[PDB]
RNA sequence: GAUGGGGAAGCUCCGUUUCAAAGGCCUGAUUUUAUGCAGGCCACCAUCGAAAGGGAAUCCGGUUAAGAUUCCGGAACCUGGAUAUGGAUUCUUCACGGUAACGUAACUGAAUGUGGAGACGUCGGCGCGAGCCCUGGGAGGAGUUAUCUUUUCUUCUUAAC
RNA sequence: GCUUGUGACGGCCCGUGAAAAUCCACAGGAAGGAAUAGUUUUCAUGCCAGGUCGUACUGAUAACCGCAGCAGGUCUCCAAG
RNA sequence: UCUAAGGGUCGGGUACGAUCAACUUAGAACUGGUACGGACAAGGGGAAUCUGACUGUCUAAUUAAAACAUAGCAUUGCGAUGGUCAGAAAGUGAUGUUGACGCAAU
């Protein structure tokens, strides 16, 4: 019974602050309480509290993640950037 | 193989003796009126032969060498299967079903078991399995 | 006149930071003979939140090389670390993220946080929540080891110093709005009295110079000079240009 | 006496009202007692039998 | 603070040296169902515990009063 | 209607004033101030609350038996018994891979 | 906020583990004798700062002109100190039992190391406990009764341990 | 039902919501211990001791502060139909 | 003064019965000097201009506002041998348990 046409669970900040910022928000809010996939054991049982702190529910997990997304753009990039340099030192 | 035979040594992994080491002497392979899982005898080590120096002497040697031994219905979920393996004649007799049920009959089993391992330990045999796991 | 806000800011009264629940101080090993000679493993035992503090923290333990037992350091967290994880320090660690290695042991291109500006300062540089270091410089004899910072400043140190491979965890927590005074309020409660900011055009005159007149105005150039003298400095401090910054910025 | 003829339904009418038909009884009461009938009618319908699993688990989600 | 059952340890602890005062009360309760009946109950004093034993029978009672030791001030009632 | 009071000049409602109400052989009620209630230990490794071991006010331990405090199998009143049956496992095969790495490389030192 | 210190003409200012030779425990060595030395540790470096934070342990009944978790009575509990008697344990020296989660009246354990408790936001509905509220029968006492009311009112309690 | 206590959950955070005293436990195995008799005081029972200071009452339209037995101010717990 | 609907608990070989206890909600008659949220309790509404976005703040004792604050926006300084600030001095101090997704200054 769709609810809302469009704030989703940005709702609760009714009418203040102005839309831009209210959908701005609404991004990111989606992301962090979000659930997300555990490179562990592989359920969908990780979320935040905390920002940066993104941990398993069942296997126990925490891993130092974004702040509002388990991984950064930037901080994947670098992943395999430093994959690349590792290569380079024992081939 | 069915690496469950009757000379294979394995760490038992649960209950009050989880840590020690033990040989099988007779696998129930599948089932007992009683025991419905895949269970076995073994013998086992409780309290280990305390490492022993130069400066060791006498009758402290003998003493520091006592082995307190034993005896385990034990199911086969709860022991880690070694390659190590040790032989099992001098009480293939003394452990045995018969053996469980009597207190007086599970002591005399032990003191065997015990005459046993001490001679054994003794003249280097297995060696290994004298040697407590650290964990 | 008064005294200034500003020049209060020093005596630190109502102002030094607030400190109580912090977990502690972040930094990398004592540098010793088994990170500058070897390397050493460590278990990452729990990552976790420093209070006032964007980025997340990392408990570490490790081995005493001397005596029979265990001790913690505490890391800033680089993303992608994560509990249980080993952590290799040493020159001879190898190329891995959350690892700790001397500038002059990593090729160029590699990313580091929480590096030394001198060797064994236990780590200075890009400690904030996203921030870090790229090597871009090695010139091996007198051992240096050209980086470029967050803030954009190229900077020549020690090959000895030491970094962490990868980025500081919680990148991005200024890309959402505070949306509210109550949320800034709270932010600036577990750091210090620094918020809200009364603005000195506000003020009369004997609390600032930008104080009093009719009309709220500045009155003279809001850029102030270096040489100015305590109770002057307040505005646009030793500013070399001034206005929007039109144009691609990005220091070439 | 007069708790005896409100038991009879008296004196509950509209006019006699003056909290909100929430207050006076909140909806989610009458859910949570309304749900937990129909959810735990199907336990005894399924723990005889009467119930096969496959039905219980469709009526249940269903429910 | 105790409660005992053991008739033996019972007379046991009556003759424990530090026990040198104790008390035996009487109850009329009710039986089952219908009927009454006399409830007795044998109150020991130790240096740091109260026993008291319940003999619910009528007829232990009397034969358990004079096992008493002799040495032992009951208080009667 | 009967109303109680604090038993103690403490009149703040703070964790150490916490009060029950008892009615009494006098037929009356009257306060009592409560204990905290204690937490169960937990273990060293996971997190829970490892079962066997009784559970009091960290002094309370002090009163009362050795059997209390412990289970009985390596690291009782300390690690949480599945977590022994792993270090037990990680032991074992981390120390025999030990000797095949060791090995191993006694064949890459003559083959090389 | 003392202290080796560092400033200051100086009253004093700064520093709190700080650029310092910063201290003490377990017993052994004594059988001239009371405690010198033999080890081995431990380098933690004052102290003040909460009658709302942390924190060993007590209850009910009686009692006074006025004190009561403080007296009286009975019944407990904690901490320190001494200690013996019964158990348990050992000829397989340092308990057995359960496949296991675990069980128990016990069931030696120095240095050292490690773990846990102490020890912790807020809001929401859901579950349960206690005390209160409401109420049936009965067994007592009170009120109303020109008429009506198997009625109105009240007693029926059980502490720590 | 009402106060209140508690549990297993859930919402929130660029806020993730003290410290030390103190108590226990495990890893360790120094060392000490029996058959003509040893070990054991984390089992039970038994013995001694527990100082110093506060403790009345009021806590408010009269016991506090407001020149006062001032219509002001001044922290909190219990709470019937 | 009635009506209807909404629950519990028990045995059933491997459809139903028997009983316990609850105020909610809708409907229908009858009834009165048309009264009935009967006391108590309990928003006036609408169309505009000006102005501050909002919640919040202040002149205790003549000013509560359009003033202050805020999020949002923009600028400035700074890589530690540092920026800003304290001190008579110093083996001194705030920021700093800090490092540009930071601190400081408009
Ligand atoms: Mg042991
Ligand atoms: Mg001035
Ligand atoms: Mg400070
Ligand atoms: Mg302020
Ligand atoms: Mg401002
Ligand atoms: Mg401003
Ligand atoms: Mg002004
Ligand atoms: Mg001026
Ligand atoms: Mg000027
Ligand atoms: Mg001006
Ligand atoms: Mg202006
Ligand atoms: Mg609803
Ligand atoms: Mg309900
Ligand atoms: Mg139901
Ligand atoms: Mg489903
Ligand atoms: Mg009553
Ligand atoms: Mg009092
Ligand atoms: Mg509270
Ligand atoms: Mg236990
Ligand atoms: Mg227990
Ligand atoms: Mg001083
Ligand atoms: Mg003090
Ligand atoms: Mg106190
Ligand atoms: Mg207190
Ligand atoms: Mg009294
Ligand atoms: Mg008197
Ligand atoms: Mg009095
Ligand atoms: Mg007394
Ligand atoms: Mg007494
Ligand atoms: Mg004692
Ligand atoms: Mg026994
Ligand atoms: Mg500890
Ligand atoms: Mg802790
Ligand atoms: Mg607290
Ligand atoms: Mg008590
Ligand atoms: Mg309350
Ligand atoms: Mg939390
Ligand atoms: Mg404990
Ligand atoms: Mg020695
Ligand atoms: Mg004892
Ligand atoms: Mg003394
Ligand atoms: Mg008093
Ligand atoms: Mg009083
Ligand atoms: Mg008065
Ligand atoms: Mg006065
Ligand atoms: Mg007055
Ligand atoms: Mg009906
Ligand atoms: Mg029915
Ligand atoms: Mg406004
Ligand atoms: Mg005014
Ligand atoms: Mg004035
Ligand atoms: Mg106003
Ligand atoms: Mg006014
Ligand atoms: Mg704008
Ligand atoms: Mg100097
Ligand atoms: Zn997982």
């Amino acid at each position: 019974a769709k609810r809302t046409k469009k704030v989703g669970i940005t709702g609760k900040y009714g009418v203040r602050y102005g839309s831009s910022l209210r959908r701005q928000v609404k991004k990111l809010e989606i992301q962090q309480h979000a659930r997300y996939d555990c490179s562990f054991c592989g359920k969908k049982t990780v979320k935040r509290g905390a920002a940066g702190i993104w941990t398993c529910s069942c296997c126990k997990k925490t891993v130092a993640g974004g702040a509002y997304t388990v991984s950064t753009a930037a901080a994947a990039t670098v992943r395999s950037t430093i994959r690349r340099l590792r290569e380079m030192v024992e081939a | 193989a069915k690496f469950l035979k009757a000379g294979k040594v394995a760490v038992v992994v649960r209950g009050r003796y989880a840590g020690k080491k033990v040989v099988i002497v007779k696998p129930h392979d599948e089932g007992s009126k009683s025991h419905p899982f895949g269970h076995a005898l073994v013998a086992g080590i409780e309290r280990y032969p305390l490492k022993v120096t130069k400066k060791h002497g006498a009758k402290k040697v003998a003493k520091r060498t006592k082995i307190k031994p034993f005896i385990k219905v034990v199911n086969y979920n709860h022991l880690l299967p070694t390659r190590y393996t040790l032989d099992v004649e001098a009480f293939k007799s003394v452990v045995s079903t018969e053996t469980f049920e009597q207190p007086s009959q599970r002591e005399e089993a032990k003191k065997v078991v015990k005459k046993a391992f001490e001679e054994r330990h003794q003249a280097g045999k297995n060696q290994w399995f004298f040697s407590k796991l650290r964990f | 006149g008064r005294v200034i806000r500003n020049q209060r800011k020093g005596a630190g009264s109502i102002f030094t930071s607030h400190t109580r629940l912090r977990q502690g101080a972040a930094k990398l090993r004592t540098l010793d003979y088994a990170e500058r000679h070897g390397y050493i493993r460590g278990i990452v035992k729990q990552i976790v939140h420093d209070s006032g503090r964007g980025a997340p923290l990392a408990k570490v333990v490790f081995r005493d090389p001397y005596k029979y037992r265990l001790r913690e350091e505490i890391f800033i967290a680089n993303e992608g670390v994560h509990t249980g994880q080993f952590i290799y320090a040493g020159k001879k660690a190898s190329l891995n993220v959350g690892n700790v290695l001397p500038l002059g042991s990593v090729p160029e291109g590699t990313i580091v946080s929480n590096v030394e500006e001198k060797p064994g300062d236990r780590g200075a540089l890009a400690r904030a929540s996203g921030n870090y270091v790229i090597i871009i410089g090695h010139n091996p004899d007198e051992n240096k080891t050209r980086v470029r910072l967050p803030s954009g400043a190229k900077k020549v140190i020690s090959s000895d110093a030491r970094g962490v491979i990868g980025v500081i965890a919680g990148g991005g927590r200024v890309d959402k709005p505070l949306l509210k005074a109550g949320r800034a309020f709270h932010k600036y409660r577990l750091k210090r009295n620094s918020w809200p900011k009364t603005r000195g055009v506000a003020m009369n005159p004997v609390d600032h110079p930008h104080g009093g007149g009719n009309h709220q105005h500045i009155g003279k150039a809001s850029t102030i000079s270096r040489g100015a003298v305590s109770g002057q400095k307040a505005g646009l401090i030793a500013a070399r240009r001034t206005g929007l910054l039109r144009g691609s910025q990005k220091t070439q | 006496a007069h708790a005896q003829s409100k038991r009879e339904g008296r004196h509950s009418g509209y006019g006699k009202r003056k909290g909100t038909r929430e207050a006076r009884l909140p909806s989610q009461v009458v859910w949570i007692r309304r749900l937990r009938v129909l959810r735990r009618l199907l336990a005894k319908y399924r723990d005889a039998g009467k119930i096969d699993k496959h039905l219980y688990h469709v009526l249940y989600k269903e429910s | 603070a105790r409660e005992i059952t053991d008739i033996k340890q019972f007379l046991e602890l009556t003759r424990r040296a530090d026990v040198k005062t104790a008390t035996v009360k009487i109850n009329k309760k009710l039986n089952k169902a219908g009927k009454p009946f006399r409830q007795t109950k044998f109150k020991v004093r130790g240096s740091s515990s109260l026993y008291t034993l319940v003999i619910n029978d009528a007829g232990k009672a009397k034969k358990l009063i004079q096992s008493l030791p002799p040495t032992l001030k009951v208080n009667r009632l | 209607a009967q109303r109680v009071t604090f038993r103690r000049r403490n009149p703040y409602n703070t964790r150490s004033n916490k009060i029950k109400v008892v009615k009494t052989p006098g037929g009356i009620l009257r306060a009592q101030h409560v204990k905290k209630l204690a937490t169960r230990p937990k273990c060293g490794d996971c997190g829970s609350a490892l079962q066997g071991i009784s559970t009091l006010r960290p002094r309370q331990y002090a009163t009362v038996s050795k059997t209390h405090k412990t289970v009985s199998r390596a690291y009782g009143g300390s690690r949480c018994a599945n977590c022994v049956k792993e270090r037990i496992i990680r032991a074992f095969l981390i120390e025999e891979q030990k000797i095949v790495k060791k090995v191993v490389k006694e064949q890459t030192e003559a083959a090389k």
